[PDB]
């Protein structure tokens, strides 16, 4: 729908801005993007919406817009007669008779699905032709002239030119007239009375009495159809209650607010005069069934929908999200192995080259994501390897290796679990327990470190999280993730160990351990390993 | 380099990129994303309704939802008409055969009006294919209506549904045939806009941290119904994420759930916001070939 | 607990004949239990489990007793000692043994390695003078009645002779049994006066239960428990009639007293109870005499527990796709040599299992390839996979989802809408009918771990089989199709398809696949 | 076979359907797939999962929070798992809320009928132990449960599931290990008793594969009214402890300020056992852990 923007602030009288109309429009039911010009104006289009026929109009819609942003106020089977009256005089130009031609093309069509005069300028089988050409036939031949192209063929029927094929034979004031009496049949004689008084007021903005109209309507009440033509404008009222509509849009306690509101969307309320009640007077200009429902949206849309006051079913779950993890990793071949509880102490502090304890940990609270160290104890039980609890659980799955040595050549692992350590300050308990992942790879003769890469960059894959350096190929190819940095562990092999690091977090490691470490595990093939916290 | 030959005899970096990738076997994204929604669904405390069919008959796919036939959605420029089963039998021959419906779609209830229209039935009898999930969704509501009134009671129940739906537009770049759209619902006594919005907050927050604002839109199945669209810096700095709408009365107490019922419903797409996530710009390569 | 019951000779005790198998039913039922249970040569016995809660039935005493009554029959702070006597008695062996297993019972069971334990059991046949004996440590000493020593004096330092079984010290950690007396008496030791009376009392009920007194020097005393009915009435899950709990007491050795307000009760609880302040336990007991199987108490899933073939199946390299919506008739029908359907079904499909054909069309649809659903996925797939043929070699997807057909009865709308799943193999060179068959018995595996073959080896019942058949669309000899029940319900296909379609659909290297329904397994 | 276009018959022969491929799989372990199928059918009644993200616990939590005597043969060592490393822990609403009316409890009586005469001393109380009772996470969610319902609601019926590993060590057990894996579930509304126990056993237990057939009292300190399960599986017409259930005692329970009329109800058991009955198996020490 053509704003043709001069058009716009005329008819308004206003200027304010740009982005402060499409503002204003944005926070009124149209809005529009994919908007362009013509030639020296600037103008734009907007998707009216269909329930009500009062915006079709860039008249009725600049009008309806006026009193909307606190300006403007109101104005003042076979068919027996079908109705196509008007009043007598009125008076045209070129830039509304651009405008009346769109409703010719849009109001048929669009709205009267395939449509299921307007002279009175020397006014009161086959004779001429109607407009444009010059033929005549007496019956039925006709759609030899032009069928194919934007036609009435395809609006040719169901079962004084045509309701759906306007033709404009006889009569026809101008394209530049003075006098106008508009006609229209329909299907049936409900709609009638309906799309006479919308074009009465539709453009009664262009007459010269500006919204009056002759009609001589002062006399009768009662039209039998029969003596009124062969020898308009009905409102309507819904009642509302307010506990309803304050329910409804989350935003309550006033009543006269109601009113107002009303009133700047060209309403006109009634305050049926108890404190709950109203009897809003629908008009012709809207077509929205009379539940409340509807006046609630305009009472909504005139406060507007983002000032409803009210805000306040948590993360609430981490260890759904491991399952993530869990799949990602058998999805490589990786199958899950459960660890014992509890390891021997020399087990994971002397086979492995370990000093354990920082309990301080400069930190005051020493590192909430971070790997292992300050470990926990146990009191001596019956048990001979009931020493203490985890702190890297890899020793467990190192000694589990030890276990099977006639498997497949690649022997490929990992496990999810809860580790523990001791903790001085504010943890509860002075203990803390967090989840944590390792994976382990061995083949009879190789290595791995290879495959492992392959498989973290996967795992991270999902996350997007990405080797400090795959980032930068894809910026040389077109952040806050991680990245690897070596270091250097007694545990593992030197040149052959890497922490990793996202805000300089440390809470994974990948390495080959050292050749020392498998002799004591009773090891012969070469593994590798990465230890991974989740919380982090 | 590698190390191996560890027996005693022992006789003594390129962090760069990878290692080479081999057999890789991954699921398709969209159920990945699916997953996620189930989890977060099922967190704020949901029950997934069951849309295990796409056929529903235009009846409830329609005139259930109080739409008059005769509209943009009816003609064949933007939905699927089977023709093979086009007439189903099994309808609730109460309430006239919901015939209240015919009247609310000709005169009034719960003081409304309707469209001083016909409403025949065959209309309503053609088979169609869905174009909106919620049809299914309607259905499992009204199993509800009887329970409430086969006990009284008023107990606000969460729902939630996907699975494929389907709508012939055009074969321009615009959007496909079928697709996939989460919706949920909620349903209690005197509830309001503001538990939808801050519901729509909440959700659309655990997909992201993002300020919301919604402008009002006229649909047939939410009278009092709203666009909402929240900000994680797109084009405009913000996405049009989503539709939404606000319970129908007109219909609803015509289903016998109660005069004090309401129920709010919110739908979206599930492939558009991955398109989103996994940093995709059109929707070709998720869908069917990669 | 332990397992220190005792003979049979308690079907003479009871003084009835109710066989085995007729008994450890009751003792189920009671709250006791045993496990298989031996015979001392000549005398059938067993052992029993016995809780500690209540010490009436630590004893084989207080657990006949208790068994009877069940059914419906009739300055240094010295830790105070207390040492009661009798008038007369009489032991046996068959006694001896039981009065010496509740000295072991009240010392180990009771006692938590004895430290407030102890039992000092003798005879009233030796003397009777009265004495007291609080004091500072000692004065003297010359002996002590204790097996193993018999001279009490000459080499071993006094205040201390260590030796015995297993806790032998007891200060810093005989003269005659007395078998077959006539006068008993018993001292113990206890830390005070309330856990003294407790511990002591026990013995008193032993055996026609008559005791001479203790000495006092400076006592059997019972309790109340109030309970209100509604209460107990909520709690069981019964609407009894409160009459019914005196019958319940009476049978359990409790005496109730039926202080009613026709709401309320009140129960006297003697010592000999599983003792515990809150009224609770009586529940329990009118429970256990009630009998908890006699109270008046008084579902499927699909799109949730599917994933779990999906989860077996990604793993091994497969990769999951997303069909297109539907497809051409000639798709389905022409490209494919099978080109049938079932249109007046009504034989066909009397029942809808078996992945079939009996599709349904649509109007006002694309004129490309929008004239009918799905009705087997794999032709989607092959569409897909006629589209990029030039990836790595081994090409492997699959796909679940919902398809469609038209029903003619059996649904309102007259159409079904199940859930199956297709899966694809392509190397260029071979089939996969062998890969894919160990696919196939590996998801039956995740299931059934039942095919065919091995048997159902012993080291069975409702499972499958697949039974080769004949259908165009694969090759000869090289197709089966699938079915598991005692119906004979085919739902699964597996073969290689012929390759004139794949010289319809553009392909160029050898696939194989297969083709199983879900919906209906079960 | 195939690798031919225009050479369809130069068949050697249509050449046998009972084997497998067996190649290398990749699988997920059986405990947690079982964990799997928990989750699943728990869901599925309308559960809430909590929280066990503990693995060690305060004695008082773990027996004295509920009616568990000090003195007793689970306190005694060789029968349960002792930290004392950090045997340290500070912090329990001592303010009317938990730790003196416990004291009490064991001394004296409150928050219902009297009595367990005994020397409540709280530092033995205060020893930090590795769990031998779930339940103990599960308590600590009932107090929080215990403050909402003060605040503002009254009756809102919630049901509660939680698992994860326990452990003991009598010495080393001919039949059971360092207790795998335990499952309990917590009901708890206002005036619940046995009939609801029975009938939700009755539908779990019907869930799992069997059906519920018989209960047999048995004695149980933390629920005064506890009996053993049995539902019926082809095993013997004897049995073993299937699980166990009970309902709580107001001693620990009121203890919370929960209401009068407020009762709960619990039961637990072993996650191995029923899985060693699924992939019937027998002698679980080579299922888990190692020759897995
Ligand atoms: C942050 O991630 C996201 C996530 C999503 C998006 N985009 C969308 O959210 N889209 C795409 C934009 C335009 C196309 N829309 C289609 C039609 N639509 C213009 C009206 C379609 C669509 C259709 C219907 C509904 C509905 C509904 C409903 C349900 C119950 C009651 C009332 C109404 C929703 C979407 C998409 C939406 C972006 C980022
Ligand atoms: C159908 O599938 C099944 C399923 C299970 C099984 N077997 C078991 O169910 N077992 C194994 C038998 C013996 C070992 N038990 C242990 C100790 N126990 C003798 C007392 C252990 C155990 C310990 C404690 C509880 C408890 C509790 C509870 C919680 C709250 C309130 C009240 C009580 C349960 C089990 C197992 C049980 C068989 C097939
Ligand atoms: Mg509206």
């Amino acid at each position: 729908i053509s704003v043709y923007e001069d058009d716009l602030f005329e008819k308004l009288g206003e200027e304010i801005i740009e982005e402060k109309l499409l503002d204003v429009c944005f926070d009124f039911g149209l809005e529009v993007d994919d908007i362009e010009y013509k030639n020296d104006k600037k103008i734009y289009k907007i998707e009216v919406p269909a329930n009500r026929y009062d915006l079709i109009c860039v008249e009725g819609l600049c009008r309806a817009l006026k009193n909307f942003m606190c300006k403007f106020d109101d104005i003042k089977d076979r068919r027996g007669y079908v109705v196509c009256c008007v009043l007598k005089n009125m008076n045209i130009n070129d830039s509304v008779y651009n405008n009346i031609i769109e409703i010719q093309e849009k109001l048929h069509h669009n709205l009267g699905k395939k449509r299921s005069i307007h002279d009175y300028d020397k006014i009161k089988k086959i004779n001429f032709i109607p407009l444009n050409e010059k033929t005549n036939l007496n019956g039925m031949n006709l759609i030899d002239f032009y069928s194919k192209n934007l036609n009435l063929k395809p609006y040719l029927k169901i079962i004084l030119s045509l309701p759906p094929i306007i033709n404009c034979d006889h009569t026809k004031i101008s394209l530049n007239t003075k006098n106008v009496f508009i006609e229209c049949t329909a299907i049936d004689r409900n709609k009638a009375q309906i799309a006479l008084n919308i074009l009465c007021s539709m453009l009664s903005e262009y007459c010269v009495p500006k919204y009056s109209i002759q009609s001589f309507v002062v006399i009768y009440e009662n039209q039998d159809f029969s003596d009124d033509q062969n020898l308009i404008f009905e409102n309507k009222s819904l009642t509302c209650n307010i506990d309803y509509v304050r329910k409804l849009s989350g935003i309550s306690h006033i009543t006269v607010h109601e009113v107002n509101n009303l009133l700047k969307r060209m309403m006109l309320s009634c305050d049926i005069m108890d404190n709950n009640t109203f009897k809003v007077t629908i008009p012709f200009y809207r077509s929205d069934i009379m539940h409340c429902c509807d006046i609630i949206e305009d009472i909504a849309i005139a406060y507007g929908y983002g000032n409803i006051k009210y805000e306040p079913c948590k993360k609430h779950s981490l260890n759904n999200c491991s399952e993530l993890f869990r799949n990602v990793l058998v999805e490589c071949g990786y199958t899950e192995v459960m660890t014992n509880a509890l390891l021997s102490r020399d087990e994971n502090y002397n086979c492995m080259l370990r000093t354990h304890k920082s309990y301080d940990d400069p930190n005051i609270n020493l590192d909430e994501y971070n790997p292992l160290a300050a470990p926990i104890q146990i009191k001596n039980s019956k048990t001979s390897e009931y020493e203490i609890i985890r702190t890297s659980l890899i020793v467990n799955l190192l000694k589990f290796v030890s276990a099977n040595k006639h498997r497949e050549l690649p022997l490929r692992f990992f496990e999810i679990g809860d580790v523990s350590y001791a903790t001085y300050n504010q943890t509860d308990t002075n203990a803390v327990n967090k989840k944590y992942l390792s994976i382990i790879f061995s083949d009879k003769f190789t290595a791995g470190l290879e495959e492992l890469h392959g498989v973290l960059e996967a795992i991270l894959k999902e996350y997007q999280l990405f080797s400090d350096y795959k980032i930068e190929e894809k910026k040389k190819e077109n952040d806050m993730y991680y990245k690897l940095i070596p270091k250097e562990d007694p545990s593992f092999l030197n040149e052959r160990i890497v922490d990793i690091v996202l805000h300089n977090l440390k809470f994974g490691v990948l390495g080959i351990i050292h050749p020392k470490v498998l002799e004591n595990f009773s090891l012969d093939i070469p593994v590798s390993a990465i230890e991974i916290n989740v919380e982090t | 380099i590698n190390y191996l030959l560890l027996k005693n005899e022992e006789y003594k970096y390129n962090f760069f990129s990878s290692g080479k990738k081999i057999n890789k076997g991954n699921i398709h994204l969209l159920t990945k994303q699916m997953r996620t929604f189930k989890e977060i669904f099922f967190s704020l405390g949901f029950e997934e309704m069951e849309t295990h069919n796409y056929v529903e008959s235009s009846f409830w796919c329609f005139d259930a939802l109080y739409i008059p036939q005769q509209h943009p959605s009816r003609d064949l420029q933007d939905t699927f008409f089977i023709k093979e089963p086009e007439t189903c039998i099994d309808k609730f021959v109460d309430t006239e055969y919901i015939d209240n419906i015919k009247r609310v779609h000709t005169h009034g209830d719960y003081g409304s009006f309707g469209w001083n229209y016909k409403w025949k039935l065959e209309e309503s009898k053609k088979n169609v294919l869905r174009t909106h999930t919620t049809a299914n969704s309607c259905r499992a509501l009204f199993k509800l209506a009887k329970e409430y009134k086969e006990a009284g009671c008023i107990k606000p129940k969460k729902y939630f549904s996907i699975d494929r739906v389907f709508r012939n537009e055009n074969l321009d770049s615009t959007h496909l045939a079928e697709f996939h759209q989460v919706e949920g619902l909620i349903i209690d006594k005197n509830i309001g806009l503001s538990h939808l919005i801050g519901t729509l907050a909440a959700f659309y927050k655990h997909i992201g941290i993002h300020k919301l604002k919604f402008k009002p839109t006229f649909n047939p199945y939410t009278e009092p119904s709203m666009e909402i669209y929240g900000y994680h810096e797109q084009s405009k700095k913000w996405l049009e994420v989503g539709n939404s709408g606000i319970f129908r009365p007109e219909m609803l107490r015509s289903m016998g759930f109660s005069e004090e019922v309401s129920v709010i419903a919110w739908g979206l797409s599930l492939e558009r916001p991955t398109m989103i996530k996994y940093n995709i710009k059109n929707i070709r390569d998720l869908f069917g070939y990669k």
